[PDB]
């Protein structure tokens, strides 16, 4: 079963959040009979200090009928030329229990994100897309 | 360094 997602945050250049502190996306669901509901979890300035160059970003299963769902995920960004770059998958399932996260601590350097030549927050918006498939 | 632009370890915060 595939789900996909896009997550724009508004006026990204100004995100006050420091290191450690998150924003959360919407729910987003199949539309099917499976019940999940996922969401984003995005680190603007890292989850800790190993990462605080980086922006950090996590898939979290927010809701399962049952115990526990495999999945894999894929994450990228829109550019400014309207096209999707940076992508980065699970190269395997991952197993996810509810309010459990995966992904990938050290997504994009910010020094590579806030460098206007590469294009990834047009009009100081981030978007993001997620892609996951559950068995 | 370790200073590449991203990096393609997957982890869990818990």
């Amino acid at each position: 079963v595939k789900f996909s997602y896009m997550w724009t945050i508004n006026n990204f250049s100004f995100c006050r959040e420091e290191m450690g502190e998150v924003i959360k996306s919407s729910t987003f669901s199949s539309g099917a009979n499976d019940k999940l509901k996922w969401c984003l979890r995005v680190n603007p300035k890292g989850l800790d200090e190993e990462s605080k160059d980086y922006l950090s970003l996590y898939l979290l299963l927010v809701s399962c009928p049952k115990s526990e769902v495999r999945a894999k995920f894929k994450f990228s960004i829109l550019n400014a030329k309207g096209e999707e770059t940076k992508a980065m998958e699970s190269q395997r399932a991952y197993r996810f229990v509810q309010g459990k996260d995966w992904g990938f601590k050290k997504f994009i350097r910010r020094d590579f994100l806030l460098d206007e030549a590469n294009g990834l927050l047009p009009d100081d918006k981030l978007t993001l897309f997620c892609e996951v498939s559950v068995v | 360094n370790d200073d590449d632009v991203q990096k393609a370890d997957v982890s869990s915060t818990g």
